[PDB]
């Protein structure tokens, strides 16, 4: 059932023609289903009675599909556009848009053809073991308050580091790593530490 | 032969009515049939007379099982049917006319008769009765009795009797009395006489032109009225107005000359019992889709049965044919109908087989049906403080399949072939 | 539109047309016109109907009754006498007769706060005549006042005879003569779509006459 | 059985008819899915609301009532109103006009509560864990940390938050108690989803409405006709109206057909908006 | 053929309600297409069908 979405289109579309192909067999109201039969039988006069209801019915049998199939069709070309942008947007380029190129941060997307449709194959990065930290917005070292450039302060338990803030890479806080803004009475959480 | 897992919708179940009803107010007096038919002289057909019927019961039967009667047509019902149906007012009306303009009596005719003495409504609903009379009203020398207005300035309305005798004059100059130029006596006799031909003879017709199911019924049937039960799914018929449903008292407040309550949909929803002058509310049975429940065949042939819509205490209290499951000791009453065939339990699992208002049907371990809420997931409280983060230190490459419909079969259907194949 | 009549010597009690019904609504004590008149000849030639609406009962007399040119009692009562019986004047033949309940009218002496307002929807077709009727206790007697209440049915009859005028009946010598303080009102009705507000109890409490204005035709096209 | 005989010469419209409503009920399921099921774990919030000065509490469950709906959930649930009856807090059968003619509401999936809770789960999770919780486990980050990873992810620099803490909560719970005070006094506030009630419940009541009709036939009671008629003519006047009942109820197939494909498009566009804009921070404009 | 998208709309709408039109001169298997024309000729029993 990995394929269910494709084989729903093929089993719907065989089933309206199904549906279709058996509305033949309806009198809707005449004499016989069968129009050689009714032709056979009766004459012109008579024929014609009997000959329109089996029009109005096939007819209308014919509507019906016509109008299924539009509907059915809109859907298909809404799908269609998706998996379109999907193939713009994962494949050709790496999406930051959540969970639209797969679960997790999108890496890349492969394209595979599949009946009536596309599988796409998408890569994506999935962060696994995490570690409890104690955190600050910014370190106290002169007076003066300091932000990581691009990173989150943590600490062991005794000293504190900078890392980048998707992958444990711990590294000692520089003046390289951080940048100074104010001093340290207006941040609240700001903790006392030495910047190197 | 094989059914996937999951829910499908089966043929519905409906509650049928345990017996009939008739309720027709009591009258034992037959109406005057005799009167109109073997009265001793009928009316002309410009001064064809009316009388009415009411306040009696009529058995039609009689009139339709006689052969005297050359002509008995009825146009909106079915001679047979009459005699267990109930009309609020008859008019008979009676009158002798040339067997040739039997035609033209019938409705949406035209003709001199149909267009000065006698014309009827396009929508006709009643029976029309005729008879050869001609032993009974002909003479050799001419009973010049019977006359037909052959002049008239307009066409007169559908049950119109003009008796004056105004003369009318087609070409201007208008005169009166004697006739003369352009103008002659209205009123022209027939020619009735027993050597006349077939056609030329006078005939006797009565035609009923009763009013059906709009008013509280006065006049019908000889069929005797049954007792009155409610609370139970039962066929009632009130004044004619049959129809299938559970009768219950009512607070309902008719006004003296009302009898019928209609529904949005034009159904009766409220009557009013002809014998005693009360207001009973009506509610066709209960009824809903019926679903079975299964995994997959070649998994299990055991199933369950949700009939939905309806609480589970008239299910022991039909159509779906199979009234086995009704011994019960696991039926269960969920908010989208009762369950026959399933275990309820208390422990909540991802679901499997949607039943409706949070409650899933799963096939598992000795192996049965249970049906419970499910549940959306793991329960999970994020160690949240003001100064506390986790880090990942590690990661997996995770690749995941999305499928997406593209396009769906070209087709193409040559209209005239499937209407007409080659015709 | 309603023409006003005057209830009277100065007799303003002709053989008005009944197109399609009538409104007769109308406060007076004695009842003053208390029957009424509905046929096509309306001098014995045709069952002309004579309707009474008396102090004791609707006395439906729809006979071939002949009806004088001034069929009145002339009771210059209070002025109780009577001139001469021209009310009944003979009947020459009849087709049908029916007594309702001993009913009264409040037509019985009083003036005070008129809650005399017996409005009367008389109706005739399809071979019936309707009298939805109702007692709306007003205040004023002057014009006709401003409210709203639904008359209830009162009487329907498979008469089945056809139809074309109408006139009224007036129970009340030229010197000096104190004119009747009594009139009525003779409204007409047509063919109208009309949104009828049932309460929680079935009873009419407003109405629209969806081609009065444009405002009304957007409530009556809103169902709301 | 006389009119069902007749209608059977139809072939099978009724099943298509049926098949395609079928289809459209499994549908709206499906969409209450997509939208409030991206979520696999329940998360709660912690018992301590320090959240660095935010102000949650009119939109995180509350727990006396008997349903955990947020105060703004409640005014919610409350501004919206049904059109013709109980679809619900129904006890009993439907009790709807519509019963009366082989019309039924069938439940949802997904009660209130539990997409009550999955609401729950997702605001727990993103306030909790930022973004994390969307693209793996949920990670733990104090909710001012996180605010300036927002400022970053749109040009502002972290301690322009930081320096103006205070100031941005005051302004954030001052943002929400205006949306409580909107939705308490206003009325069209949700004029969307009152119009989808309003078209459901407008076209059920004209398919209703429309066996009222007499489509040529003497009458539009199938009883009375039955009752008058024989069977040779009683088939002519059964037969007008099969005609115009049947076309009556295609009809209102091809609307709700056509309805449903306008619901899924919000519906994907919902489940989208949940995707970027609660799991992610967005940059499309 | 640049703005083909937006013709084709202008297109479709036409051509539907040129059908539209076009579809009132058809019999349906009545004896004209014209009402005045049934009308003028028969009465309303026979009008009617
Ligand atoms: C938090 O991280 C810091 C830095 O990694 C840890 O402090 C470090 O502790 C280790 C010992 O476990 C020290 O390694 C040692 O290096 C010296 C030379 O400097 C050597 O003589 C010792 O024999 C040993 O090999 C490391 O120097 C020391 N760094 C500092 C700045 O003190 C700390 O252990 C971590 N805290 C926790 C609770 O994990
Ligand atoms: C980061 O900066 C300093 C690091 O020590 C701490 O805040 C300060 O704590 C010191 C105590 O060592 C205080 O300095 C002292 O002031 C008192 C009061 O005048 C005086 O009696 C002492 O002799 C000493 O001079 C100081 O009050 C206190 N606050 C400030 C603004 O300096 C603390 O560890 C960290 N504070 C922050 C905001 O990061
Ligand atoms: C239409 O019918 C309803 C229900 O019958 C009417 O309801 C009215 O409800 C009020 C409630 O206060 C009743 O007043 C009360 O009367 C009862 C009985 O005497 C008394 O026990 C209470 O203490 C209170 O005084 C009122 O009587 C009742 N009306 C009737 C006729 O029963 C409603 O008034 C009717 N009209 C409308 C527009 O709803
Ligand atoms: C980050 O996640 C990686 C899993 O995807 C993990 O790689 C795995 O490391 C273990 C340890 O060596 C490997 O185990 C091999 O070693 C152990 C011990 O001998 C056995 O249990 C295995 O059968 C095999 O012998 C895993 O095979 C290996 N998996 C892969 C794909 O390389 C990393 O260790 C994780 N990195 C950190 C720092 O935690
Ligand atoms: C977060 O916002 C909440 C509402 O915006 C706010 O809740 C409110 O708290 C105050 C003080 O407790 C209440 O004030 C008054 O309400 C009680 C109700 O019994 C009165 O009896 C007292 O006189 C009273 O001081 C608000 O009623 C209350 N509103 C609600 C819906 O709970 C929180 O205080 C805010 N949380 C923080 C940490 O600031
Ligand atoms: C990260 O922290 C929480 C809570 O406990 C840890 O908390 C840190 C702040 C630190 O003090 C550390 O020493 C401490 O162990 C953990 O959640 C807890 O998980 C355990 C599993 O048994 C439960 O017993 C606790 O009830 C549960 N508490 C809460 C609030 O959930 C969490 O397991 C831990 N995560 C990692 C990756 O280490
Ligand atoms: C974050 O939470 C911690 C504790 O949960 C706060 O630390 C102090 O904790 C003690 C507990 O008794 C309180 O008496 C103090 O009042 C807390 N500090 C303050 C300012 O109230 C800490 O303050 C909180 N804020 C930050 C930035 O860490
Ligand atoms: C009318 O007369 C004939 C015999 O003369 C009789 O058979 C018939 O029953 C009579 N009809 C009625 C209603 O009496
Ligand atoms: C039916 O019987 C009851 C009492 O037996 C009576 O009140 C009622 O009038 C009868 N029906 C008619 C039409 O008289
Ligand atoms: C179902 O079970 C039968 C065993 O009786 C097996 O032959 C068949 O392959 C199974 N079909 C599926 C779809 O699993
Ligand atoms: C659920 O638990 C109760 C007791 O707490 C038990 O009595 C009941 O049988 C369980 N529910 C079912 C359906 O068995
Ligand atoms: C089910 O209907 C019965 C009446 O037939 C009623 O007694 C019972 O309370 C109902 N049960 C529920 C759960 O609605």
């Amino acid at each position: 059932s990995a394929l269910g979405k494709l084989q729903d289109v093929v089993n719907q579309n065989a089933q309206a023609l199904n549906t279709l192909v058996k509305q033949l067999s309806s009198n809707f109201g005449a004499i016989s289903s069968v129009l050689n039969d009714i032709l056979s039988r009766l004459d012109p006069p008579e024929a014609e009675v009997q000959i329109d209801r089996l029009i109005t019915g096939r007819l209308q049998s014919l509507q019906t599909y016509v109008t299924q199939q539009l509907i059915r069709a809109a859907e298909i070309r809404a799908s269609a556009n998706l998996a379109a942008t999907k193939m713009s947007e994962c494949v050709l380029g790496q999406s930051k848009r959540v969970d639209f190129c797969g679960k997790g941060y999108h890496l890349m997307s492969f394209p595979q053809s599949a009946p009536h449709g596309v599988v796409f194959l998408h890569v994506t990065y999935v962060p696994a073991q995490e570690k409890n930290f104690t955190t600050a917005p910014a370190i106290c070292h002169d007076g003066k308050a300091h932000f990581p450039r691009e990173g989150v302060f943590v600490s062991n338990g005794t000293h504190w580091f900078v890392t980048q803030r998707n992958f444990y890479e711990p590294q000692i806080i520089t003046t390289d790593n951080t940048f100074v803004s104010g001093n340290c009475d207006v941040v609240i959480g700001i903790v006392n530490n030495t910047v190197y | 032969f094989t059914v996937e897992k999951g829910i499908y919708q089966t043929s519905n179940f409906r509650v049928q009515p345990t017996e009939s009803i008739v309720r027709f107010p009591n009258i034992t007096n037959l109406c005057p049939f005799g009167e109109v038919f073997n009265a001793t002289r009928f009316a002309s057909v410009y001064a064809w007379n009316r009388k009415r019927i009411s306040n009696c019961v009529a058995d039609y039967s009689v009139l339709y099982n006689s052969a005297s009667f050359s002509t008995f047509k009825c146009y909106g019902v079915s001679p047979t049917k009459l005699n267990d149906l109930c009309f609020t007012n008859v008019y008979a009306d009676s009158f002798v006319i040339r067997g040739d303009e039997v035609r033209q009596i019938a409705p949406g005719q035209t003709g001199k008769i149909a267009d000065y003495n006698y014309k009827l409504p396009d929508d006709f609903t009643g029976c029309v009765i005729a008879w050869n009379s001609n032993n009974l009203d002909s003479k050799v020398g001419g009973n010049y009795n019977y006359l037909y207005r052959l002049f008239r300035k307009s066409n007169l309305k559908p049950f119109e009797r003009d008796i004056s005798t105004e003369i009318y004059q087609a070409g201007s100059t208008p005169c009166n009395g004697v006739e003369g130029f352009n103008c002659y006596f209205p009123l022209q006799s027939y020619g009735f006489q027993p050597t006349n031909g077939v056609g030329y003879q006078p005939y006797r017709v009565v035609v009923l032109s009763f009013e059906l199911l709009h008013a509280p019924a006065t006049v019908c049937g000889p069929k005797k009225s049954t007792n009155l039960v409610k609370n139970k799914c039962v066929n009632f018929n009130f004044n004619g107005l049959t129809g299938t449903g559970v009768l219950t008292e009512s607070n309902k407040k008719f006004l003296p000359f009302q009898q019928f309550g209609r529904d949005i949909a034009d159904t009766t929803d409220a009557v009013r019992d002809p014998q005693t002058l009360e207001i009973l509310d009506i509610t066709p049975c209960s009824f809903g889709g019926v679903s079975v429940i299964t995994p997959g065949t070649n998994t299990s042939n055991q199933v369950a049965v949700l009939y939905q819509g309806v609480n589970c205490t008239e299910v022991p209290v039909l159509t779906p044919t199979w009234r086995v499951y009704s011994t019960g000791s696991n039926v269960f009453q969920t908010r989208a109908g009762c369950l026959i065939g399933a275990e309820h339990v208390n422990n909540s699992y991802e679901c499997d087989i949607p039943i409706g208002a949070g409650i899933c049907a799963s096939y598992q371990t000795s192996q049965s049906i249970i049906a419970y809420t499910m549940s959306l997931g793991a329960e999970n409280s994020v160690a949240y403080s003001n100064n506390s983060i986790a880090i990942p230190t590690n990661f997996t490459i995770s690749v995941t399949t999305e499928i997406l419909p593209v396009s769906m079969t070209k087709t193409s259907v040559d209209c005239t072939m499937y209407i007409c194949g080659d015709s | 539109n309603v023409t006003w009549f005057h209830a009277i010597k100065r007799f303003d009690n002709p053989v008005l047309p009944f197109n399609d019904g009538v409104y007769f609504a109308s406060t007076e004590k004695s009842n003053i016109i208390r029957g009424w008149i509905f046929g096509t000849t309306l001098d014995s030639k045709t069952q002309s109907l004579l309707i009474v609406n008396n102090a004791t009962n609707v006395v439906i007399k729809v006979c071939e009754f002949q009806f004088c040119n001034d069929p009145f009692l002339g009771v210059y009562y209070h002025k109780w006498m009577e001139s001469e019986f021209r009310v009944y004047s003979s009947a020459n033949n009849c087709t049908f007769e029916y007594v309702s309940q001993p009913f009264l009218m409040d037509l019985e002496g009083k003036q005070g706060n008129f809650k005399n307002l017996r409005e009367f929807v008389f109706k005739n077709i399809d071979g019936y005549f309707k009298i939805y009727s109702k007692h709306t206790p007003i205040n004023l007697v002057r014009d006709l006042p401003q409210g709203f209440s639904a008359l209830e049915p009162l009487v329907d009859l498979p008469i089945g005879i056809n139809i074309t005028r109408f006139q009224t009946l007036l129970a009340l010598s030229s010197s000096g003569w104190t004119a009747g303080a009594a009139a009525y009102y003779v409204g007409y009705l047509q063919p109208r779509t009309f949104l009828l507000k049932y309460n929680e109890n079935g009873t009419i409490t407003d109405a629209v006459d969806c081609a009065l204005d444009p405002l009304s035709e957007t409530k009556c096209t809103l169902k709301s | 059985t006389e009119c069902s005989n007749l209608l059977l010469q139809y072939g099978s419209f009724c099943t298509q008819l049926n098949r395609a409503l079928t289809g459209i009920a499994v549908e709206q399921d499906k969409n209450t899915q997509e939208v409030f099921a991206q979520v696999k774990q329940i998360y709660k919030t912690p018992p301590i609301k320090d959240f660095g000065g935010f102000n949650f509490s009119q939109i995180l469950p509350d727990p006396s009532k008997p349903s955990k709906r947020s105060f703004i959930e409640d005014l919610l649930f409350n501004k919206v109103t049904l059109a013709d009856a109980g679809f619900d807090i129904a006890a009993r059968d439907l009790i709807c006009a519509q019963k009366f003619n082989g019309l039924t509401v069938l439940p949802p999936l997904l009660t209130d509560e539990m997409i009550a809770q999955y609401t729950s789960a997702l605001l727990a999770g993103t306030i909790t864990s930022g973004w994390t919780f969307g693209a793996g486990a949920a990670l733990q980050i104090p909710f001012a940390m996180q605010m300036a990873y927002r400022f970053n992810g749109i040009g502002v620099t972290q301690n322009v938050l930081y320096e103006n803490q205070k100031l941005i909560a005051n302004q954030f719970n001052s943002a929400i108690g205006k949306i409580q005070d909107s939705l308490s006094s206003t009325a069209s506030a949700l004029g969307k989803l009152q119009d989808v009630v309003n078209q459901n419940a407008q076209a059920l009541n004209t398919l209703v409405k429309q066996l009222s009709s007499n489509f040529g036939a003497i009458s539009s009671v199938l009883n009375d006709i039955l009752s008058r008629l024989d069977p040779p003519e009683a088939e002519v006047q059964i037969d007008r109206l099969i005609t115009g009942r049947l076309q009556s109820l295609q009809t209102y197939v091809t609307q709700q057909l056509i309805r449903a494909a306008e619901i899924r498009a919000s519906a994907n566009l919902a489940a989208t908006k949940m995707s970027e804009c609660v799991l992610g921070q967005s940059k499309r404009v």
